[PDB]
RNA sequence: UUACGUGGAUAGGGGUACGGUUUUCCACCGUACCGACUAGCAGAGGGCAGUCUGGUGCCAGCAGCUGCGGUAAUUCCAGCUCUGCGAGUUUGCUCCCAUAUUGUUGCAGUUAAAACGCCCGUAGUCUGAAUUGGCCAGCAAUGGUCGUACGU
RNA sequence: AAGCUGAGGCGAAGGCGUCUACCUAGAGGGUUUCUGUCGAUCAAGGGCGAGAGUAGGAGUAUCCAACAGGAUUAGAGACCCUGGUAGUUCCUACCUUAAACGAUGCCGACAGGAGUUUGUCAUUUGUUAAUGGCAGAAUCUUUGGAGAAAUCAUAGUUCUUGGGCU
C-alpha cells in the first residue's frame, strides 16, 4: 500500500495539504522521514554515492570492519543534502546514506557584475569550516566555470551554481570533513543578512495552526 | 533581491527575529513562533492573533523572556511588567 | 614575434573532462583534441578581455572605445545577435558557438559535403572557395556577411575530370 | 600583530624577511653553492671510463642484488658506482667502455630499495641502452 | 595606550551587533562621528547622541540591527580611483553591496560617491 | 554483434614539362599529363586502462612515492586485448607554480618546531581629544540665507 | 623557626613566615591638589637572578655527591642498612644556567551570568555586617565564540582575514 505516514509532517503531505518546500523551509520544521522529501522535488533528485570508506574497530578477536559511507541528494535547482553511515555491510551503508541526506535538505543564490537573468553564483562569498578543512566559497562572473577539488564540484553541481570561485584550506585529503564543510558554506549563505531581506514582510500562518482540523476533527 | 529588469527571484524569505533583527535560517530547530490571542476591551477575544517571532539565539541565551515583556506592551497587550521595578 | 596559440590541461586524467571532450570531436569533426584547446584559448582571450572592461566605470574612456569595437568584431564572427549585444552577453560564449562558425561546420549546414568529416574532405582537397578565393583551410572562421558565399571551388565538382 | 605594519616601517620588513630566508631549505642550498663539490659538479649528464663491475645490494624488505658498475669521469677524475637498469644489461655494458652516466630523478637523494648511488647509466659506447636491451641496435 | 581611535571603535560597534545590543558606549572624535554619519545615509546605523564631558567626549549609538561588521584598517593607505577597484575586489565579501569608507578631499565619503566626485584619498576602512 | 569478399569516389607524398619567382640555384605559387606508400611513443595495483592466458619463483627484475616478486605475481619477462596523447612522446638536472611550506596582501608559536628567566633602556617603529561651521533648495557640481569677525 | 599556614598576602622575576627597635621601597584606595602628552614597545648596552659550582677567610650541630664497610643478587660500581670528607651557615669576589612553566611576550579596547575572597573607600546602625564602587586573587556554569582535540572569559572579537611594538 506504500508508505504510511507517520508524525504530522507526512500526514500533510500524503493528504497534499501542503505544497513545495519552501513553505517547510521557511517556518523551520524537523524533516524526521525521507518519505517526505521523495513526494515533493519527485521528479529530479538523484543520489550520489561519494565515497565508501573502510574503518576498524579493534577487539579481542582482530579487528571488526565497518564500511563508513556519504550519499549526496541534488535537485539542480537550487537544492542540496548531504549524509554519512556505517554499516558493516556495504549496501545498508549506502541505502542508510541516501536516506541520511532527505532528512537533512534551500541554496541562496545571486549575480556577479549586473542582474542580468536568473542567478548563477553565491551571494557573497561564505565559509563553512568541519575541522580541519576550510570551504570559501567566491562570487564569480559568468560563464567561467565551477573550479574546486573533484569532490567538491560533484556536489557543487548538484547546487546548481552555473560558476564560481572556490579556496580550500587545512587537511583537503579527508573527504568526509572537506564534503562537510563545502555543505555548511552553503548553509551558511542564507545566514548572511543582506541589505535585501530588509523590511518585515507579514509573518505565514504556520502549517499546523492553519490546518488544525483536518488534522483531527 | 531584484532581478532589476522587474521581477523578484529567490525561493523563499527567513523570517527575521523581532528581538535581535537576525535572519531565521531552514535549519534551527530552536526557532519559535507564538500565537497571542489579542481581546477586546473587558476580555472578549475577537477572533485575531498577533504572531511574536523568535530566534534560537535569543531563546538560548535566557533573554526570550525579557522580549516578550518589551514586545508585548508596546503592541498593548499588558500593563506595568515591562519598566520598573526593583524595590 | 612568436606566441602559444594552445595550451595544454591542468590535470591530465581527468573522467569528466576526457567524456566532455570527445562529443565536442564526434560532433564538430574534429582531428585531435588540441584543436579544443586552442579555441578554448581563443575564448579565454575574448573573457579576460571582457571581464577587466567590466571592472572599469560606466562612462570610462577605456570602455566606451573598446566595448563598442569588441562587440562589432563579434556581430561579424556570428556569435552575438543584435538581441543580446551588450558586453555582459561576452562573459556568456562556449566553445560550442565558437566551433560552429568555422568552415568545415559551415559546409555542413550548407550540407554541400553532406556530412562533418565530408567537409573537411571538401576543403583538404581544394574543392570549396569564399568569393572566388580558394580555401584549403578547415578552420577559416566565418563572417555571417560571408557565409552566405561558400561553394564548390571548381576541381572535381566543376570541372568533372577523373 | 606579530610584526610591524606601521607606515614607515619597510626597513623592519624587508630586512626581516631576508633572514627568514635563511631558514629555507631550498634558498639555503641554492646559494651556498655547496653544489661545487659533488660528483656530478651540477651537470646532469657525465661521461667516462667503465672501471670495473659491481654487486651492490638492496636494504629491507626488499632481498635483490642490484648490479652497479663504477665508473669514472671524464672531467673530474673521481669514482663513483652507478646502476645499470634492465635485466641482461650488465652483459651489454662490456669491461673498459665509455659510458654516459646521468641522475638517478629524484633531484639528488638515493632513490629506491637502492642506497649509496645516485646515477644510471643512459648510453655505452654512443648508442643508448634502450635500444640494446630492445636490439635495434648493435655493439662489435 | 591608545594607538588609535577610530579602529577601536568599529570593533565595541561590532562586538555588540553580533550580540544585538540596542544600544552601544563609545572617546569620541571627528573623523568616528563622520565615519557613522556616511553609513547612517545607507541606513546600515539608527541614530546616535556625541555628548559632552569637556573631555575627549563619549557617543551613544543605536543599533538597528541590520550590520555585519565594521572593519577599520590601518595604516591608513592612499588610493586613487584607477587603483581603487582592487581595493573594493579585496576588501568587501560581494560586489552588490557594502561600501569603502575613505577620507577624499572633499571630505569622507563612500567608494560610491568618491567615484562621482572624482576624488581620491586615504582609505578608513569599510561596512557591510 | 552500430565495427569486424564487395560497390565505387577523391587526393598529395611523388614524377615530367612549361609559365611565374630570384642576382643564380633550391623550394615555393600556378597549368597540363603520368597514380588504383603514410604511426609511433608511453602505460594498463593506488595516486592516475585487465584480477586475461603463458613463462619466473624475496632470484632475475620493476618501482619518482607507497609498494610488488618466497612456485596461484591484477606491478617482473612475453603474447593478446585495452588506454592515453598524437608527428609527436618519454628520460636527466636547474627553475617557477602546487605552497598562506617565506606570509605587504597572507602563515604559525599552551601541549605538534617556535614568547628572551626578569627589569631598566638607546637606535628603531608607534604616538588620546581639540582648530569655519549650521540651515534651505539636492541628483550632484554648486547657489542662496544665519554669523560681520571692518588687516594688505 | 613546628602548630596558626589557606587554590591567603607581598615582590620585576628569582623569592619572602618567631618577637623587638632601627634605616629603606612601593602597589592599591581616597583627592573640586600640581604639571600638561612628559607616553608604548624595544637591536645594542646595563643591572637582579633558585640550587649546584669556583676563589680567599670564619665556622662545622644536623644531613650528606665521593669514599669505606654490611646485606641482597647470577653480578650490584645501585635501591635497603652503619659510618663518612667536600658541600649544607656566615663575609668578600666570581659564574649567569633550570620543567627560571600559566611550557601562554608587553601596552590598549570591547564582548555573560553566578556566588567566593584580599585591600580600601561610599550610602545606611544588617557596622568584625548589608548593598555598591574601583584594584587584586582564584572559582563555577544548561552562556556565546574559538580550537585538531584536550580544553580556553581568554587560547573570544581572524578567508566577515589590518589597534601599536618586540
Amino acid at each position: 500500500g506504500g508508505w504510511q505516514p507517520r508524525t504530522k509532517l507526512g500526514r500533510l503531505v500524503k493528504s497534499g495539504k501542503i505544497k513545495s518546500i519552501e513553505e517547510i523551509f521557511y517556518h523551520a520544521i524537523p524533516i524526521k522521514e525521507a518519505e517526505i522529501v521523495e513526494h515533493l522535488l519527485g521528479e529530479d533528485l538523484k543520489d550520489e554515492i561519494m565515497k565508501i570508506m573502510p574503518v576498524q574497530k579493534q577487539t579481542r578477536a582482530g579487528q571488526r570492519t565497518r564500511f563508513k559511507a556519504i550519499a549526496a541528494v541534488g535537485d539542480g535547482k537550487g537544492h542540496i543534502g548531504l549524509g554519512i553511515k556505517t554499516a558493516a555491510e556495504v549496501a545498508n551503508a549506502i541505502k542508510g546514506a541516501t536516506i541520511y541526506a532527505k532528512l537533512s535538505i534551500p541554496v541562496r543564490r545571486g549575480y556577479w557584475g549586473n542582474k542580468i537573468g536568473l542567478p548563477h553564483t553565491v551571494p557573497n562569498t561564505v565559509t563553512g569550516k568541519c575541522g580541519s578543512i576550510r570551504m570559501r566559497l567566491i562570487p564569480a562572473p559568468r560563464g567561467s566555470g565551477i573550479v574546486a577539488g573533484t569532490a567538491a564540484k560533484k556536489l557543487l553541481t548538484m547546487a546548481g551554481f552555473e560558476d564560481l570561485f572556490t579556496s580550500s584550506l587545512g587537511h583537503t585529503k579527508t573527504t568526509f570533513n572537506f564534503l562537510v564543510a563545502t555543505y555548511k558554506a552553503m548553509e551558511e549563505t542564507f545566514k548572511f543578512l543582506t541589505p535585501d531581506q530588509w523590511e518585515d514582510r507579514a509573518f505565514e500562518e504556520h502549517p499546523f495552526v492553519k490546518n488544525s482540523d483536518w488534522l483531527h476533527g | 533581491m531584484q532581478n532589476d529588469a522587474g521581477e523578484i527571484v529567490d525561493m523563499l524569505i527567513p523570517r527575521k527575529c523581532m528581538a535581535t533583527d537576525r535572519l531565521i535560517p531552514p535549519h534551527d530547530h530552536a526557532s519559535v513562533q507564538i500565537q497571542i490571542a489579542k481581546v477586546n476591551d473587558d476580555g472578549l477575544p475577537t477572533g485575531e492573533f498577533e504572531t511574536v517571532v523568535f530566534s534560537g539565539y535569543v531563546r538560548a541565551l535566557g533573554e526570550s523572556d525579557y522580549a516578550l515583556n518589551r514586545i508585548a506592551t508596546e503592541k498593548g497587550l499588558l500593563t506595568g511588567v515591562y519598566r520598573n521595578e526593583a524595590h | 614575434n612568436f606566441s602559444r596559440t594552445f595550451k595544454k590541461p591542468m590535470r591530465p586524467y581527468e573522467k569528466e573532462r576526457m567524456h566532455k571532450e570527445l562529443q565536442v570531436v564526434g560532433e564538430y569533426g574534429l582531428k585531435n583534441k588540441r584543436e579544443i584547446w586552442r579555441v578554448s584559448y581563443t575564448l579565454s582571450k575574448i573573457r579576460h578581455a571582457a571581464r577587466e572592461l567590466l571592472t572599469l566605470p560606466e562612462n570610462d574612456s577605456k570602455r566606451i572605445f573598446e566595448g563598442a569595437a569588441l562587440l562589432r568584431r563579434l556581430t561579424k564572427l556570428g556569435v552575438l545577435d543584435e538581441s543580446k549585444q551588450k558586453l555582459d552577453y561576452v562573459l556568456s560564449l562556449t566553445v560550442n558557438d565558437l566551433m560552429d562558425r568555422r568552415l568545415q561546420t559551415q559546409v555542413h549546414k550548407r550540407a554541400l559535403a553532406n556530412s562533418v568529416h565530408h567537409a573537411r574532405t571538401l576543403v583538404s582537397h581544394r574543392h570549396i572557395s569564399v568569393e572566388n578565393q580558394l580555401v584549403n583551410q578547415p578552420a577559416f572562421l566565418v563572417w555571417k556577411e560571408s557565409e552566405k558565399n561558400i561553394k564548390y571551388a571548381d576541381t572535381s565538382v566543376m570541372t568533372t575530370e577523373k | 600583530k606579530s610584526k610591524a605594519c606601521g607606515r614607515l616601517a619597510a626597513r623592519k620588513l624587508r630586512l626581516a624577511h631576508k633572514s627568514n630566508l635563511w631558514a629555507s631549505n631550498a634558498y639555503r642550498r641554492s646559494l651556498g653553492t655547496s653544489i661545487y663539490k659533488t660528483p656530478l659538479e651540477g651537470t646532469s649528464m657525465a661521461s667516462g671510463i667503465v672501471v670495473g663491475k659491481v654487486a651492490v645490494e638492496a636494504k629491507q624488505p626488499n632481498s635483490a642484488i642490484r648490479k652497479a658498475v663504477r665508473v669514472q669521469l671524464k672531467k673530474n677524475s673521481k669514482v663513483v658506482t652507478a646502476f645499470v637498469p634492465r635485466d641482461g644489461s650488465l652483459r651489454l655494458i662490456d669491461d673498459n667502455d665509455r659510458v654516459l652516466i646521468a641522475g638517478m630523478g629524484r633531484s639528488g637523494r638515493s632513490v629506491g630499495d637502492l642506497p649509496g648511488c645516485r646515477f644510471k647509466v643512459i648510453k655505452v659506447a654512443g648508442f643508448s641502452l634502450l635500444a640494446l636491451w630492445l636490439g635495434k641496435k648493435e655493439k662489435p | 595606550v591608545r594607538t588609535s581611535v577610530l579602529a577601536d571603535a568599529l570593533k565595541a560597534i561590532t562586538n555588540a551587533e553580533r550580540r544585538g545590543m540596542r544600544q552601544v558606549l563609545i572617546p569620541s572624535s571627528k573623523v568616528i562621528i563622520a565615519f557613522l554619519k556616511v553609513m547612517a545615509s545607507r541606513n546600515y546605523i539608527g541614530d546616535f547622541e556625541v555628548i559632552d564631558d569637556h573631555r575627549s567626549g563619549k557617543i551613544v549609538i543605536n543599533l538597528l540591527g541590520r550590520l555585519n561588521k565594521c572593519v577599520a584598517i590601518c595604516p591608513r593607505f592612499d588610493v586613487g580611483l584607477g587603483d581603487l577597484e582592487m581595493w573594493q575586489a579585496k576588501l568587501l565579501p560581494s560586489r552588490q553591496f557594502g561600501y569603502v569608507v575613505l577620507s577624499t578631499d572633499k571630505g569622507i565619503m563612500d567608494h560610491e560617491e568618491a567615484r562621482k566626485h572624482n576624488a581620491g584619498g586615504k582609505i578608513l576602512g569599510m561596512f557591510f
